[PDB]
Parts: C-alpha cells; structure tokens; sequence
RNA sequence: UUGACCUCAAAUCAGGUAGGACUACGCGCUGAACUUAAGCAUAUCAAUAAGCGCAGGAAAAGAAAAUAACCAUGAUUCCCUCAGUAACGGCGAGUGAAGCGGGAAAAGCUCAAAUUUGAAAUCUGGCAACAUUUCUUUUGUUGUCCGAGUUGUAAUUUCAAGAAGCUGCUUUGAGUGUAGACGAUCGGUCUAAGUUCCUUGGAACAGGACGUCAGAGAGGGUGAGAACCCCGUCUUUGGUCGAUUGGAUAUGCCAUAUAAAGCGCUUUCGAAGAGUCGAGUUGUUUGGGAAUGCAGCUCUAAAUGGGUGGUAAAUUUCAUCUAAAGCUAAAUAUUGGCGAGAGACCGAUAGCGAACAAGUAGAGUGAUCGAAAGAUGAAAAGAACUUUGAAAAGAGAGUUAAAUAGUACGUGAAAUUGCUGAAAGGGAAGCAUUGGAAAUCAGUCUUA
RNA sequence: UUUCAAUGGCCCGUCUUGAAACACGGACCAAGGAGUCUAGCAUCUAUGCGAGUGUUUGGGUGAAAAACCCAUCCGCGAAA
RNA sequence: GUAGAGAUUCUGACGUGCAAAUCGAUCUUCAAAUUUGGGUAUAGGGGCGAAAGACUAAUCGAACCAUCUAGUAGCUGGUUCC
RNA sequence: CAGAUCUUGGUGGAAGUAGCAAAUAUUCAAAUGAGAACUUUGAAGACUGAAGUGGGGAAAGGUUCCAUGUGAACAGCAGUU
RNA sequence: AAAACUUUCAGCAACGGAUCUCUUGGCUCUCGCAUCGAUGAAGAACGCAGCGAAAUGCGAUACGUAAUGUGAAUUGCAGAAUUCCGUGAAUCAUCGAAUCUUUGAACGCACAUUGCGCCUUUGGGUUCUACCAAAGGCAUGCCUGUUUGAGUGUCAUU
C-alpha cells in the first residue's frame, strides 16, 4: 500500500475562478519552482492516486477444507497417470513404472551424488536435465524484486520418514522434496495444471 | 538455498553491502586463487592479494601478462600490476586495473603475519 | 437512494474507522511466538508440569449446568477433606480459590477424588538432595515432565 | 612518532616539558606553513597535532588515576569519577534495596517455597 | 550598517567564507559528484536575512 | 535571669532531587466545527481534530462493596462469541454494551484499625573500619556518636480470616567460598569443486566439447546469462579459544534454632478505612431507559451495618459482595526510535517532499512554504600533434568495439526547425469514391 | 505512395426540443490523468458437502507468514 | 509664497507602463489640531478610527498561517480499446 | 485518453514584430586592442549650479572597498570597461 | 506561365527529452529490542584537514587521542613509509579510557550589548598597596539532616 500521506502532505488551496486556470488546488507562496502548481489530485504531478491502496485488502482467501482435499486427492490420481505427466510436461519416456515406487533404503541416502545416481538409475535424470537447462532470468520487473531466475519444475520425492533423503535431493535443481503426511496442492499440481511427475519411497505408498 | 535468517538474499542489500564496505572489507573482498603449485604447497585454495605480490594475469586484455602487485586500489576495487600500462594520447602511461579475481599468485609476499594466516585456514607452510 | 432488493442498510462506517482498523498480518508471527514462550516456560520449569492441575465444576446458567469444565483453582474446604495444607498447596501446584464453595457433596467428592488422584501421582522432590521429609519422594530418578491432561481430564 | 606506552612511563613533569616542546615545534611548523612550507613539513604538522593528543591524553590518565586512588573507599566520590550508564539507571532501585524484605514475606518462603515436583505416568 | 554587533560579524565572516568557489583538486576524485557550488550567493541577488 | 518545647525562618550549610526533549503505543484534562439528518435547533460527526498535563518498555486494569437466580461461577487483560443484540434515538438520521460460553495467559497479596509494656525490640546521617564490584565508577556489613521516633518506628493480624488460649506431631539460612560438570549468551576464528580446450567478441561470464563439487544449483561481484574466478551459501542450534551468565551438583566454612512456622479441636472473643456512602438538585456523560459514570452545591447516616440484584416508592423476606487505603508479572498495544528479514509493491512526472550536496536551494517581517535535479565507457584511454582563427572553436589526426558514446555525454520519440530531393498551389486546407499519370513493390510462374 | 480530374464532404467534444453556430471547452506535442477498495445486502452462476454446514479465535505440526492436522465452543439452518 | 506636506483639474501622458498607482502641467496647505526619525503600547469577532466600513505588511463588510479537510455539491466540467 | 479554462514539461504562429523616444549633448586626436559611438589620456563643448548630479553620516546592505587578471554568462546596443 | 513563398511526403542535420533497460532509493508487511536529560539532553552557533565551499566526522587533545581487532595502506596531487627477523599502515573496523569550544531545560545578572558583577585559591612580571592572568565557584522549588536564629506561642526555674 502506499503511505497514508503521500500526495497530501503539501498545503495547496483552489485559488477560485477568474485567474485563467483551473479550479484545482495550487500550491500558495513563491520563490520556487513548486509555487502555484497544482496538487491533491489524481491527474495532478505530486499528488496522490486515485484510490489509494490499502492493507485492509482481501489477501487470503479461505476454502472450504473438503474442497481442498478433494483437490489434493484429484492431484495425486492425475501424478499416476502417465499421460497427464507427459503433458504436464515431465521427461518420462522412459520411465520404468508410473506411479514411481522406490524401496525404503533411499529415506537414509546422505549424498546428492547418490541421490543423482538413483535418479540416472531410474531413468528420471532427463526431467533434471530440462530443468538446468530450461533455467533463464526473469523477463520484466520481477529480477529487480528478488525474483532473479526461473526454471522448469522436475520430480516430487515423497517420503514418510527423514534420515537424510531430503538433504540428499534438496540441491538438484528442479526436485521438491515433501512428507507424505503434509502433500501440497502448490506442489501436486503447481501452476494449476495436473500431474506432476512424483517418486514415492515405499513406506510413503504403503502410508497413502 | 540459504537457511540462515540473518543473511541477506536481497540483491539491493547485497549490492549495497559490496559498494559501501569499509576498507578492511574490502581488503577480503579482493581475494585471488593461487596457483596450482602454491596451492598444492601452501593447501590453500585462494588468499586476498597484497602489496608486492608476484602475480599473473589470467583473463581480459592482458592476459598472461606477468608483474608485481605495485598497488591495491581498494576504493575501485582494481589491482595496479608493473608493466601492465597504457600509453595515453600524449605519450604519458597510466597504469591499467585489473580485477583480483581475475589474476593468479604465483609468488606471495611472505611475512609472519602472511605465514600465520596460512596456518591458520587450514593450510600448511 | 434506496430502490433495491435486500435488507435495509445499517452500516455503522460514520465514524473515522480507517484510522482504527486492525489487520491480521501477524496471526502467524503471534502464533509462533506463543509457541517459543510456552517452549521456553516448558523448559524453565521442568520437571513440574506446564499447565497447573484444575478442578471440575459447572457453568453457572441452565443453557451450560449440564456440561462440566474446569475451574480456577480447589476450594478451601476440598484441600482440607483431601489433607493438603492452604500453604503447602500454592507450592506444589495445587491452586486455590478461596472465592468458590462446595454447595453440593456431589462437586466436593468430584474435586476431592481430583487433588487425591494427583497427590498419589506426584513425585515431590526433597528440599534437600538425599532427604525426604514427610511429603517427599524417596526416588526421583523417574522424574518426567509430562501432561496433567493426559494424566487426568475433565469427564 | 611517540609512542603511548613509552609516555606512560614518564613523569608528569617530563610530560609536561615535552607537551611544552611539542607545541613549539607545532608554532614553528605553522609558522613554515604562512611562509611557504614543503610537503615534509606540512606532512609533519599533522603529525605533531597527534602527538600533543597523546601526551594530554597520557598526562589526562595518570591525572585521573591519581583522584581515582584518592578517592577510592570514600562514600562521596567526584561525579565525573562516578557511573555514568543512564540517568534513568542511576535513579534506579538497587539489587539489595529491590530485595527487601519484610520478615512476614521471609518467614513465608523460608517454610513455604515452591518446590521442584513431578507427575508420574 | 558600519555599526555592527559582534554575532552579525561572525554570521557575515561565515557567510562569506561559504560564497566561494569549488576547489579544483575537488573535482578529480573519484566518484566525485560536486562539479559547482550549488550555493552561492550575489549581494544583490539574494539576502542573508538575518 | 537561664533553660525546655512548639512554631517559623536563614545559609554558596552536608547530601540529594525536579524541570527539557521524544510522544507510534499509554493515563488523564479540556474540547470543536465541517459533515449526516436531502432544510434545521435535539441528535450525528464525537466522549473525535486542535490545546494541556504525566509515564513506561509497555502502560492501564487487577485479587470483587463481581456475576448471577444455575447442579451456581470466581482478580485483571486480550481474542472469538454474545451482537448490530437488550437498549438508546425530532423512536427520525443514526447509535449500541454486558453476563454466560470457547481460547491466549495465569500469581498472588500488603496496610489502618490490638499493650513489646518484663524493657523502640525500628530508622536516617556523621565518623572509623572492613568488604564487595558490569565498575578504583557498583553495592554494602559491622562498630560508634548525633539525630528521627511514644502525637507510634519494629515484630504480630488482614476477613480467604485471625488473635487469645489449649496438646502434638511435622517442618526451617535473606547464608558465603571452592571444584568440576551441565546449559545459555553476545564474538574473534576455520570451510567443496574448471578458470581445461574450440568458435564468436573490445572483454567469455555466451555457444560447443571434456570434467568436478553438491548438507553448498540463495544472493552479490568480476570488461555480456559464472554452482566450480572471488565474497559468500550449506554443514551451523557446531568446531575452536576466549568470555559472560543460569539452575543443579560435588564439597568446605559460618550458621546460638532456648527459637520460628504449618496443621488440630475451642460454648470463646474477633478491632475491619466519613463531608465517605447515601439523598436531592444542577451540568456533563452512557446502550443504561422515574440517572450509567463523573463533577459542582445543599443535606449528610449507620452497625448484621452498608453496597449491588438494570421501572419510581413504602414494607417484608432471600441471595450476593465487603466500599470510602495499597502493591502485583504473563497473555495486550506499538504511523516514534534502534536493529533485522522479506515482498504477486513503485521503477526517476512513479515510489517519501527528498534515489543526487533534501527539509536543500529559494520565498515571506513572521507563523510557515518548499522545489528542480539519476545513466559517457570495460577502462578517461577526456582527443598528443599539425593547420586556419585574436579567441571560442573548426578541419586533419589520434583514443575506443563504437565518438551514430566527446562531459551540451546510454537509447534519443513527438511538437517545432534548417537543408536537400519530389510534386502541388488563381480568396483556406484536410477527407471519402473512382480511375489516369508518375514512382515503387510483391506474389505468381519458372516447373512436376 | 504522391498528385490531378469529376462527384460528394461545415468543427470536433458538450449540455440541449434543436449546434456548422454569432452557445461552451479546445494553439501544438510528449508523458500523467477519472466507477477503486473495504463492511454488508439482493438476484443470478460455479464448487464442495448436505439436515447439516463452517479447519484458520486458538492448538498441533511444519526449518516455516505457506502447507498439513485437531479438541471444545460458536455462527447460520433444522419451528413457528 | 520656497523647502516640506498634500492631491483639485487636465477626466493630459502612460494604460502587456519608469511605475501591481507613476509622470507632466495646473492646484491646496506651509509656524501649527504642523511635518517627521527612532523607542514604546494596543492583535482578528480583536485593535484602531476628526467616521471613509477607513486602516490593521500590494490581504479587510472580519487579516494572515497551518490544521480539522480529500469539508459538503439536487449545480458545472471531464470520464481512456474493438 | 483528444478534450476536463485537466497536471507537469517542451515548443510554436504572431515575429525579426511591439519595442529599446523623460532626466539639454556631444565632438576631435592619440594610446590600448584581433576588434572602439561607448575604455583611458588630452583638447573643445555643455550640465548639476551650495534646498547640487558636491562632501558626510543614521537605518538597511555585507566585502559591493583596493590592486591585479579576465574565455564565456550579466551590464534589455557594444565593451579592451 | 519560371523562381521565390506556402503546404505535403522522404532522407539528413537540429530542437527537445519521451521510450526502452537499469536502481547503494522509496513504500508496505513481519520479526527482535528498550537505550535521552542538571554526571548538562534534543536542537542551535562557530570552528577543525597540507591543499575544502557543501555533505560526513569531530571539538582548541577538533575529518580526531587512548584501548582492542585486523594486518600494509591512503590516493585527486603531494607526502612520507613499515623494512619485508612488526608493537604496526589505514578517510579500516570495533570501542569499556578521555577530550568535548559558545550555547540551549541552561543555572551569578543579562543579552539586536564576546555587556555587567561577586566569592575563594594561585601565579605573573624591568612595574609589586597597582595592574593582569589562571583555576574552582555563586539559579529556583522541594526533601532528610546540620548550624545559626525569631516569637507579648506553651511553661518551669525564681
């Protein structure tokens, strides 16, 4: 929101009709450059906008708890089926089997050059591959906010138990790491669109 | 990623930090790697350059050029390397800056603060 | 003017409101920060139990007298039945409200088996390391800081 | 350039002979300064301003540390030589006098102190 | 006026001093972003008032 | 005449303290009008803005002269709910709480009224010792003299009781070292991997090969998009070597428990705050309506008395609380200040008035008012030299990737302007349709 | 594309019964510039559940203002 | 009648001026209820006034400054693509 | 966004136009200079005419004083002043 | 009915600073903290650098001294240097010792007056009963105490 008194910090009367200018108010005095411009105005240089903005805006919107596990139950059947991954745009052409279920020993990996090596074992590497080489800078305003690069989004690692699985995987671009307890919809269906690409270990399936 | 709450990852903040750091910042700020045989001697992978330092240009214009560290101008963040010069129009030469990141110590400036400093990050001397 | 469908309008907005509005942004900045205190109590006080024993009493109006919740703190009158001094009381966590009487042998019995069942579930540590006195714990190896909820609720 | 720890082993008397000596040094530099001086001497100006700074400051410690000594294990010490954190500090209660007492509030925690308990299971 | 006050003098002494011109060597720092008095002041032009 | 005491003064008396600023949030006082009522006077705006006084890191409020009418609850504060409700209103416009319930947080107490009377047991100050330290800066203990004090300082008691008695069990430091352990704390210190080749370029940080690290592929910098050149980032709520604190422990020492206290039953007594409650009236307030609070003035109690039980009054019962004296953390607020982190924000006529030498320059006697203004390039390498001119400059040259970047510097739009080329023009011009003329151009074919 | 010929063509915006108006505003150009936000209410639509419904006042949890989970109340509805 | 103090007439000059009140000529007064400097008091529903609603810093039938205030508007003007 | 006597900025036609006409008035030679109606010197001619266009101060200004130097900008022409 | 002039179009050069890109800035939300002053605050004045007008810093110890840390600059020029067998560069960071002009609640009285005083101690010189200088002081209300009083206030002694 802008600041509650910007644009009307100055003092500026309408000097009335018959001086050949509009009624709008101007700022009294001389001597400067701001003497008799005019202010408190939407059209007006230095003044304030029309309608300024506020905080008490409406930033949260609530949904029903129902709704929302319906979503996330909507999201987790598209991520088994494969053609809506394809689509979504993963690289899993040739990926042995979807839903993607791994053993349990993956939960307690402590290495990302084992997390990638499982990854190029699977045959999900190529979803990785197009994120490194998809990631780009921001086009517009957003790089000058904190918002410098993009990229495409790779697998959704699932798993029940942490014994370093997800420092294992936090660092290959692209892979988002999250407990089965606590599934995301942000992250099952990011972007609004159905079936991301998701490896599940097999106590996080056994769990579902 | 970061996961500490009292760094910055700001652009603004971190672009304000490297331009208004004080002259002892930026003294760690212009660090150099070493080469490959100091940095197999001494097990240190880079030290901040110094006066007198023998070093090697390793990009730009002049690379390869060779010289002696005559000045650190911290306050434009260049490095003044011996006949590493330009000729001006009237015939003067004025000495060409180059970036600490973009030389290479060949030959440091060895005193017993320079010796405690390499015991003391890990290295060897 | 007035010319729709609907209710006849009644918004109380003639007053300089936006000056004492009250956003929300700090809900989860508040709520994280009860947390850290209440974990920071938790751990000060241990091994004695977070939240103080509570007695068992009735909601004062016929909409809510056939629910039972809990009260501030055991009367004068259900300590004396139960054996436990006015002054020992406040020291071990047993509050006490010298406003509130027993009306009723039925809430004197309620809050009496209530003080004995966490008398015989409580480990007193001696004032002194290595010897009990009276009411006092031989053994407090076992000590741990649990939940007097989970140890016994409001039926 | 004089060193700090080389004054502070010097007497007042020979700190003030040589504060004396160091601002007729300063004059006479100054005095270059009017005439037409070089970079030497301009550049030795400064350096004479600092050392006057020390030995006022040596001059300044030994003299302080002296009231300090003398007025040390006294009630009624110079304000200069008391604390100085906050006005609002000074003013404030002491620990001991924030800690009194009366004897029914002794005798109450004396018997009655909250006592470190447990619950069992 | 030629019968002045000893406040008047140092406000005048001061004012004087600061109607002056930049030092060159000034203007060859680095990062230098003075190139002209953004402060000076005519007799006629503009007053003191004081 | 000396003295004593009371009262009142004086001192550059010994030692202290108050002011002023900040004021976002906090406690009061004082106090509008615009505005809404389609006019307007009650109302509303609004117990608001301005004015005034006084605090803190919070403040205030707070252990019932509280609700309720129940199977009763139990200090205060805040949140949700009660509830846009009961009620108040030219019953019009409009306004408008509380009990319960759910939660966050929880902590209780201190005096006055009592004969210590077999002993003013209490306290300030001087002086002299010792001692202690965020600290030679802090904070005290002991001794002793003067003084304060019987017109009352201690112990004792606070209504939840208690005090006097009575027997009969249980309980206890306002301690001071030491040692190590276990925590916390701000802070000095330590940190993985390419700058390997080819092409482009002024520069490789680009493209293409070949690799490496990853608990680090946040972010910034560096001559163009850098995980591997650099600072960092992760490891880290940690290693380290220096510090400060916390609660236990493990002990040593001083501790005169003759004492002090909890509990138990008493045929017992049981002190409980006054120009105050209350009443009338007048203003002002509230949702408070035959008055909700507050204030002025008049009248002014009481002792199972006095408050409150939301329609005036009289009488009678029933509950409930115990006023006119006091303290008290947490949950709560925070357009100020200090320090951090971010952001579906703004991107130099925008965002603060101020991205810059901005509350600046400037204006007014004054109170006050108050701008405009960012960008050469990677690096000044900011144009040596010759030549024309009195000079400013020009033309050569030179620097650069580039001067179509020369400080009157990124990009360089439109208005407007000069030159060139083309065409038109007899008191407007511009425009639409249709074609000629001139200029200009593409499809199409070429092939299958 | 330009220009000529023949034909037609008043200066727009505005309030107004009626504007080319001797009614108003407009010399030109660039950038700025006016139905927004919130507390409600009413129809209509979509979604989830359905005699129920509403997680988000709070608690748990999450290294992280998100997401996820949960108790007791309560709001509206089930009776006028 | 001059210095000084005024400001009648030309309804002269000028009237985007030398000038947000001036210039020229004429004219009134000129030893006092005269003209004036500095010091000093009176302040906005107030001052002050040989009185004109005059004057109170080019502002006077209620000055100026900042606020409440983005006061209000059955009235005027504008209100952006196909 | 085409309008709001819209806001800020830039720019036009009018236009090389109105105008630079109160206070009598200048002229010659030389020097200076790239450059002279305007600078300096000399000669002449006039004016203010002691209630001055003289010599001073008060209030107000503040360095405008003095010497030296000067590429612009300023001195509504010029400039060596 | 040619040129000029007027208008349109195009290229180029102007005028102007729009557009595009950026951004050590602003705005907003969140988190943590409690810290001004008679021991002289906030604010003001005037000064301080080898070469400074402003901004920033500082106070005659004046772009600062001590102390601690880092470890070789600063830089526009001059200038030094620190050897590099360190007590040490630096417009460095940090900061527990100091300094802190004239003011200002502002405190001896004043103040469009570097104005007017008083008290104590000390010192100075070709000059000593003079003159000058230095250091430390002198506000108001109030509180506890001290000392000195006042009173046809209450009384004893007599």
């Amino acid at each position: 929101a802008v600041s509650e008194k910007a644009g009307h910090q100055t003092s500026a009367e309408s000097w009335g009709t018959g001086r050949a200018l509009a009624r709008i108010p101007r700022v009294g005095g001389g001597g400067t450059h701001r003497s008799g411009q005019a202010a408190f105005g939407n059209m007006c240089r230095s003044g304030r906008m029309f309608a300024p903005t506020k905080t008490w805006r409406k930033w949260h919107v609530k949904v029903n708890q129902n709704e929302k596990r319906y979503a996330i139950a909507s999201a987790v059947a598209a991520s088994g089926v494969p053609s809506l991954l394809l689509a979504r745009g993963h690289r899993i052409e040739e990926i042995p089997e979807v839903p993607l279920v791994v053993d349990d020993a993956v939960q307690s990996f402590q290495k990302t050059k084992e997390a990638v090596a499982l990854l190029k074992e699977i045959k999900a590497y190529r979803d990785v591959i197009k994120v490194a080489n998809s990631r780009k800078l921001r086009a517009g305003k957003g790089k000058l906010r904190n918002r410098r690069h993009v990229q495409r989004r790779g697998p959704l690692v699932v798993f029940n138990e942490d014994t370093g699985i997800v420092k294992a995987f936090r660092n290959i671009p692209g892979v988002e790491i999250v407990n089965v307890r606590r599934l995301n919809l942000l992250q099952l269906a990011p972007g609004g669109h159905l079936g991301r690409f998701v490896i599940w270990t097999k106590s996080a399936f056994g769990l579902l | 990623m970061k996961f500490s709450r009292d760094v910055t990852s700001s652009r603004r903040k971190q672009r304000k930090a490297h331009f208004g750091a004080p002259s002892s910042v930026r003294r760690v700020l212009m660090s150099a790697p070493l080469s490959k045989e100091l940095r197999e001697q001494y097990k240190i992978r880079s030290l901040p350059v110094r006066r007198d330092d023998q070093i090697t240009v390793i990009r730009g214009s002049n690379k390869g050029r060779e010289g002696k560290i005559t000045s650190v101008y911290r306050k434009k963040f260049l490095l003044l390397i011996e006949r590493v010069t330009r000729e001006k129009a009237n015939g003067a030469s004025a000495p060409v800056g180059i970036d600490a990141s973009k030389v290479v110590i060949t030959k440091l400036h060895l005193d017993k603060d320079r010796k405690d400093l390499i015991v003391r990050k890990g290295g060897k001397v | 003017a007035i010319h729709v469908k609907g209710q006849l309008p009644n918004a109380h907005f003639h007053k300089d409101w936006q000056r004492y509005v009250k956003t929300w942004f700090n809900q989860p900045g508040r709520k994280l920060r009860r947390r850290q205190a209440r974990q920071t109590k938790a751990a000060k006080i241990a091994p004695r139990p977070v939240e103080a024993i509570r007695p068992a009493v009735k909601p004062p109006t016929i909409r809510y007298n056939m629910k039972v919740r809990a009260g501030r703190g055991f009367t004068l009158e259900e300590l004396k039945a139960a054996g436990v001094s006015r002054r020992v009381a406040s020291t071990i966590g047993i509050p006490v409200d010298h406003r509130r009487r027993n009306r009723s042998e039925e809430s004197l019995q309620r809050n009496v088996e209530r003080i004995k069942v966490y008398l015989a579930h409580l480990i007193v540590f001696p004032r002194k390391a290595g010897q009990p006195k009276k009411g006092d714990a031989t053994d407090v190896s076992g000590a741990e800081q649990t939940d007097v909820a989970a140890v016994l609720p409001i039926t | 350039a004089l060193k700090t720890f080389e004054l502070r082993k010097q007497s007042q008397e020979n700190l003030a002979e040589q504060l004396q000596e160091l601002r007729q040094e300063l004059a006479s530099l100054r005095v270059q300064k009017i005439a037409g001086g070089s970079g030497s001497k301009l550049s030795k100006i400064k350096t004479t301003r600092k050392d006057i700074a020390r030995i006022l400051t040596v001059i300044n410690e030994s003299n302080r540390l002296a009231a300090r000594e003398a007025y040390k294990n006294k009630k009624y010490i110079p304000l200069d030589l008391r604390q100085k954190k906050t006005r609002a500090i000074r003013r404030a209660l002491t620990p001991y006098e924030q800690s009194r007492k009366t004897l029914k509030q002794i005798k109450k925690e004396r018997y009655f102190p909250l006592r470190k308990y447990a619950l069992k299971a | 006026p030629s019968h002045k006050s000893f406040r008047t003098k140092q406000k005048l002494a001061k004012a004087a001093r600061q109607n002056r011109p930049i030092p060159q060597w000034i203007r060859l720092r680095t990062g230098n972003t003075v190139h002209y008095n953004m402060k000076r002041r005519h007799w006629r032009r503009t007053k003191l008032n004081i």
